[PDB]
RNA sequence: CAUCCGGUCGAUCCUGCCGGAGCGCGACGCUCUCCCCAAGGACGAAGCCAUGCAUGCCCGCUCACCCGGGACGCGGCGGACGGCUCAGGACAACGGUUGCACCCCCCGCGGCGGUCCCUGCUAGCCGGACACCGCUGGCAACCCGGCGCCAAGACGUGCGCGCACGGGCGCGCGCCCCGCGGGCGAGCAGCGUGACGCAGCGACGGCCCGCCCGGGCUUCCGGGGCAUCACCCGGUCGGCGCGGUCGCGGCGCGCCGAGGGCCCGACGCCUGGCGGAGAAUCAGGGUUCGACUCCGGAGAGCGGGCCUGCGAGACGGCCCGCACAUCCAAGGACGGCAGCAGGCGCGGAACUUGCCCAAUGCGCGGCGCGCGAGGCAGCGACGGGGAGCGCGCGAGCGAGGCGGGCCCACAGCCCCCGCCGCGCAGCCGAGGGCAAGGUCUGUGCCAGCAGCCGCGGUAAUUCCAGCUCGGCGAGCGUCGCGCGGCGCUGCUGCAGUUGAAACGCCCGUAGUUGGCCCCCCGCCGCCACGAGGAAACGGGAGCGCUCCAGGCAGGCCCGUUGGCCC
């Protein structure tokens, strides 16, 4: 991740099955965690667009794939978060693309819309985005 | 694509079915010593070229006399036979054909007809001379021993017009 | 079907590794107009035409009918 | 496939033009014209291996690059620009005249001929178009483009000079005429006969002179002369030699080797 | 990507045929030009679509208009054309106004009015020459030809016709 | 028993030819394919492969003796062979997991001799033939 | 193109298969003296690719250049042909046979050749409008910007005869039918008659027509296995109205019915399924195999979708989805060796990042270049063929070497000359089958041998050695497979009492088989005879490559040949 973010709202606690945007050969990624979260007493670990998580494939998931806390990147989400121009925007599918612990995509490809904040964190998501919203 | 797969090439030697048989065997070792044979692959040539044209004359056989293409090929596979010097000039018949054997293709030989001719008295010397190219066939010198003479040529063949008998220059030890 | 009847081609071939025909069948698709009255049984002389339909390339040019049903007896016309 | 080929392989390219299986993975290909690919011979073999004229196949194309030869009395100089039947060809450096005929084999021969015979040229009539606006037409062997009381089949003497019509060589029983295609190329005989059936393939009977009654399709006939050959016909006048009448002539030319 | 290649088709046993080659040129299809009746022109815009061997087809797209004959007098001239009344393949053709060869449409008897003064040829064109519009069906491909000439209704179809849409 | 015979009987005698024709243990190996699936040398002439354990084979009575094999895992098919070395002492020029190219005993899949369960012996070890280093033409 | 022998027993005769015996064609081991000829990364990976190359040719304009030497761009033609490989595809492809009265087709060849205008014309023949190139510039690269200017046999416009004319029209033969053409086997044509359009080509006449060369389809017959696949299909099957196409058609769409297939095996499934020409083996009949030469298909990592063109659903075009990549300055860019070498993966297995267009063609235009097509060399025991290792009393080379001659795109190699002259063998066996020791060593059911039967237990004809001898031969052994063997697949031509094997019995539908009998034709089938439809290939005529495997050559010539059959 690159420079320092600034606090959007997180749509997405653990247990939130999200889609993935990478062509991997992953459909639905599995929350186990946040990475950088220390949290309080009985406070679920949330995360925003452009935040690391600690995701599992699915059974839908290529077996390869499956099995494996593997780190994600979340590059969508429903919730709605301000962005500090006032624009508050929101986005149709809660999505993900698997990402190794250095920032390269274990995907070649990533479908849809990436948010900004996603795009400005990782370099590698930006140049594969077609679209940053 | 690269005509030299358009190039094509036969099998003129036969194996026998039967491949050891000590009477055969010891047949064709005493034809080896005879008509100086170099290897048993030197008869099968001649073994397959007799059991064809002796086939060829049964194919003719079931044929009428003087059948269009029995005629045709009549004439012809007795002409080659004597034009060789190989079948009785006049029988020219397929029944004379039939009683053909290898000692006559044997006899073709080159080193054959020069053992004939006095010229090396020794068909494994009138090898030895043909190697030399001490032989020529009226005006072709042959380096091959078994150039098949046609009938005619055997007025022809004599010691080559190259160094040898009656030399053109030093020939062998007089050279060396 | 309406304007067109399946004519029954029944054919012999030749096996010569053992030498014996075995009998064939083979059904065409045949247009046929109104002129002509059509009953199964009978016997029809064809004709080639620029395909009429999907499986129709040949129309009736002559029918000719037969009593009642002659059984069948494999006749290659 | 694609679109149209532009070669012929050496096996491919037909037997009568004779070129030797090996020396050459493929034969040179006629060009779309007066006739067709396996009804007509290439220029460049005529000269080239034929005549021997020119040493390479290149060193031909050079000959009718400068006007040197010419066919039906045009230039036509293309070196593989089809020479087919019939056809006036003729060097004006040798100063030879050749119609392109059919041998008794089947092969295409260059037989010299009298300047009064390149004066004229035969070609089959095929059947009359009514196209150009109605103005009747019919096109020949050789493709050329009228006189009403004609049919097809028959043979036009057409002279290449006029360029119209001169003798018509109408098809009926008795005319002698060539056989263009089949096994008895070049075979020349009266047409004994014609069954027509009403339906496609006319069959095709023809009295020889020495009386074999020799066969064909209705389309490979050709006229050649309504009454007498009409044309210089090369020695054999279509006699049919044999296989064994070929072995003579063969022997005997083996015997003036 | 259109194409009438008979490989998609499956066989008279109702079986699946193997593809043995992808979509080819020549076997392709274009997509139909519905021409469509401009109906008050108060435009003609015909479409000129290269064809294999460099061809050309002229392709109507919108047009008003057209020759029209009047078979019975055999008097022929170029006709204004009003609403498409009658497709007989679909009843939402009609009311779509698309024109096809076969579409039955309504004219304007303006030009061919001058056979009023004319008397006993035949008696339902007379009827049609006095009214507005004359009943007359389509004889040429609008979208292949790029004309869509027609001959005006006479007699029998006319006969059947008039009883199919004008009645209710 | 008539062996249908008919002038149109012609199908029949196809028929009982195609069915029949399977019975034959020779022509069944050949054409049913199974051979090919089960073959540890499938369509090959011989094959590579790395010695699993060099083991000696009791043979079967009334010869004894222990003639020395080694076990031999192929790398095309990763099937185990037990293939025969042959010859006198040529276990010994064998090391466990060399490199080894074997090919059938020459009964086309059915053990040889008195070797119980050898349909295969070896013909090479590390690219040298074991005659060749056993006749000492090419050394290890 | 007609052949067996060894193996069940104490012996015998059988059945029965095992093993030998020959051939082909790939690996594999050991060895090879040459010369000639020659296959060559198909074989469950149509897997992936670094590098270099595989399609250019010309000027139609030349204002630069600089004497027509003539680049640079536009312009024309070709880049769809050629090379590659069999992945897919099982009423398909492919082959013979048909049809287009259901059609498309550049070049070329042989012809026709009135092109309305209101007009507007410059028609002694016209416009504007750009590349190139300057002039300033970007970008890491790729790739292009703007400016200014000028060309074309480029393109746009444009007179031009109402048998003007592309198209598409509406209307023009008939009397039960069947027999003349411009016709045909057949109402097909080509127009006249009334409209519409204003198509081409026209600024150096082609509009257009035919022939033809290919296609696009189409007819008929052939066209894998499996029933542990018996029931299938639902635009599927007919009809009707449109579209759409080069065109016919459920080819797409509406509409209307209820079909179409099948124990004469449908449908479904599978295939380490290209098909035929052909190949291997062989008395006859069979069997087996179809990567590659020739042809036809089909594909160019995988699906789609496309414009250009006369033609490609093109991949040494483009576009996108999916993989898998490369360049990178991180912003972006840019792929495709089932072309040729060469790399890698894999497999038991397969060649030089080699040289030239001179032939053999083809592309481009009358004046010569382009081609990893093709040729030529290199490697090359796939294999085929020819000679060697002696001979002589002392006769003599060729294998080599060295200069020539000559060959050759140049080399080379061969051969011919002169000189110098270096002959030079292996690989399996001897108990039998199956050819060749009633010899000495070792060893002692060990080691080993042995396809098979068998040998080895302290006197082995069978092992390890020596010795001899045999078989083949610059080849010999080994393994896999096909064929023969094997009449052990049986149509010819097998068996079922007891060696394997008549359903326990009976009715029975398909299926198959059906006494005689009519002479005299009609359809069958059948048989003969034609006709027409590529060769190579197999055979074969003719022919001295010094002989040969070869090749269609050759020779003081059939009209020199290269027939003729398949």
């Amino acid at each position: 991740g690159i420079g320092n973010k600034f606090r959007i709202s997180c749509g997405l606690p653990v247990g939130a099955v999200i889609n993935c945007a990478d062509n991997s050969g992953a459909k639905s990624l599995n929350m186990i965690a946040v990475k950088n979260w220390k949290g309080h007493l009985n406070r679920f670990p949330k995360a925003s667009v452009g935040d690391m998580v600690l995701i599992t494939v699915g059974r839908d998931g290529k077996p390869e794939l499956r099995r494996k806390v593997t780190p994600a990147v979340v590059v969508r989400q429903r919730k709605v978060w301000r962005r500090k121009d006032g624009v508050w925007i929101y986005f149709q599918d809660n999505a993900g693309v698997i990402i190794n612990p250095k920032g390269e995509l274990k995907g070649s490809s990533i479908t849809g819309p990436v948010a900004k904040e996603a795009a400005d964190r990782w370099p590698k998501i930006s140049t594969t985005a077609e679209c940053v919203h | 694509p690269r005509i030299s797969r358009h190039r094509n090439s036969s099998k003129t030697y036969s194996t026998p079915k039967k491949p050891f048989t000590k009477p055969r065997l010891d047949a064709e070792l005493k034809l080896c010593g005879e008509y100086g044979l170099k290897c048993k692959r030197e008869i099968y040539r001649a073994r397959y070229m007799l059991a064809k044209i002796r086939r060829t004359a049964r194919n003719l056989l079931t044929l009428d006399e003087n059948d269009i293409k029995r005629r045709f090929e009549g004439a012809a596979l007795l002409r080659r036979l004597h034009m060789l010097g190989i079948l009785d000039e006049e029988k020219d018949q397929l029944d004379y054909v039939l009683g053909l054997r290898i000692e006559d293709i044997f006899k073709r030989r080159l080193q054959s007809v020069i053992v004939e001719s006095k010229l090396a008295k020794s068909v494994h010397h009138a090898r030895n001379m043909i190697k030399a190219r001490h032989i020529s066939v009226g005006g072709q010198i042959v380096n091959i021993p078994s150039y098949m003479v046609r009938i005619s040529n055997t007025s022809r063949v004599a010691i080559a017009d190259t160094s040898s008998l009656a030399p053109n220059g030093k020939p062998g030890r007089t050279k060396r | 079907m309406q304007r067109s009847i399946i004519v029954r081609r029944d054919y012999l071939h030749f096996v010569q590794k053992y030498k014996r025909y075995e009998r064939r069948h083979k059904h065409v698709a045949a247009h046929l107009s109104p002129c002509f009255r059509v009953k199964e049984g009978d016997i029809v002389t064809i004709g080639e035409c620029r395909p009429l339909s999907k499986t129709i390339r040949f129309n009736v040019i002559k029918v000719e009918p037969v009593s009642e049903a002659a059984k069948k007896r494999f006749s290659p016309f | 496939a694609r679109g149209v080929r532009k070669h012929l392989k050496r096996l491919n390219a037909p037997k009568h033009w004779l070129l030797d299986k090996m020396g050459g993975i493929w034969a040179p290909r006629p060009t779309n014209g007066p006739h067709g690919l396996r009804e007509c011979i290439p220029l460049i073999l005529i000269l080239r291996n034929r005549l021997h004229y020119a040493n390479t196949y290149a060193e031909t194309s050079m000959i009718l690059q400068d006007k040197n030869v010419l066919i039906d009395g045009k230039p036509r100089t293309d070196p593989t620009f089809p020479v087919g039947f019939m056809d006036v060809f003729e060097i004006p450096k040798v100063h030879k005249t050749f119609r392109v005929l059919y041998d008794v084999k089947g092969r295409f021969t260059l037989v010299p001929i009298q300047s009064n015979e390149a004066g004229f040229k035969l070609c089959r009539v095929q059947k009359i178009f009514l196209g150009d606006k109605g103005m009747p037409y019919l096109s020949t062997h050789d493709a050329r483009t009228p006189h009403p009381d004609i049919k097809t089949n028959d043979t036009i003497k057409i002279n290449l000079k006029t360029g119209k019509i001169d003798e018509w060589y109408k098809f009926d029983i008795g005319k002698i005429v060539m056989v263009t295609g089949g096994r008895n190329c070049g075979r020349i005989g009266t047409i004994q006969a014609i069954d027509k059936h009403m339906g496609s393939y006319t069959m095709i009977r023809m009295k020889d002179t020495e009386g074999t009654e020799f066969l064909t399709r209705l389309c490979n006939v050709f006229v050649i002369g309504n009454d007498s050959p009409a044309v210089a016909i090369p020695t054999t006048k279509g006699i049919r030699p044999d296989i064994i009448k070929n072995r003579e002539l063969r022997l005997r030319s083996i015997a003036k080797r | 990507g259109i194409t009438h290649d008979k490989m998609y088709k499956r066989s008279k046993t109702g079986a699946v045929q193997g593809k043995w080659h992808k979509k080819r040129k020549y076997n392709l299809g274009r997509q139909p030009a519905n021409t469509k009746l401009i109906v008050k022109v108060t435009g003609q815009k015909i479409s000129t679509i290269r064809c294999r061997g460099g061809n050309i087809k002229r392709r109507a797209l919108r047009l008003s208009h057209g020759s029209f004959a009047w078979g019975s007098a055999d008097i022929s001239h170029k006709a204004r054309i009003l609403q498409v009344v009658y497709n007989s393949t679909s009843n939402e053709l009609v009311r779509t106004n698309t024109l096809v060869k076969g579409c039955v449409v309504q004219i304007d008897s303006a030009p061919f009015k001058s056979a009023l003064s004319n008397d006993t040829l035949d008696k339902e064109i007379l009827d049609q020459i006095r009214g507005d519009h004359i009943l007359a069906r389509i004889s040429s491909r609008p979208g292949q030809v790029g004309t869509a000439d027609g001959y005006i209704l006479e007699g029998p179809e006319l006969l059947f016709y008039q009883k199919k849409l004008a009645p209710k | 028993s008539g062996k249908t015979s008919g002038l149109y009987t012609a199908r029949k005698l196809r028929t009982i030819r195609r069915i029949q024709r399977w019975a034959d243990k020779r022509y069944r190996k050949a054409h049913l394919g199974t051979w090919l699936k089960a073959n540890p040398l499938e369509g090959a002439c011989m094959a590579r492969g790395i010695v699993t354990q060099k083991i000696g084979i009791s043979a079967k009575q009334p010869n004894s003796a222990v003639r020395k094999a080694v076990r031999v895992q192929l790398t095309k098919n990763s099937k185990k062979i037990t293939a025969f070395v042959p010859r006198d002492g040529s276990l010994t020029y064998i090391d466990n997991n060399d490199e080894v190219l074997v090919a059938g005993f020459g009964r086309a899949g059915r053990a040889v001799g008195d070797i119980p369960g050898c349909r295969f012996k070896v013909i090479k070890v590390a690219g040298i033939g074991l005659l060749a280093l056993f006749l000492r033409k090419r050394e290890k």
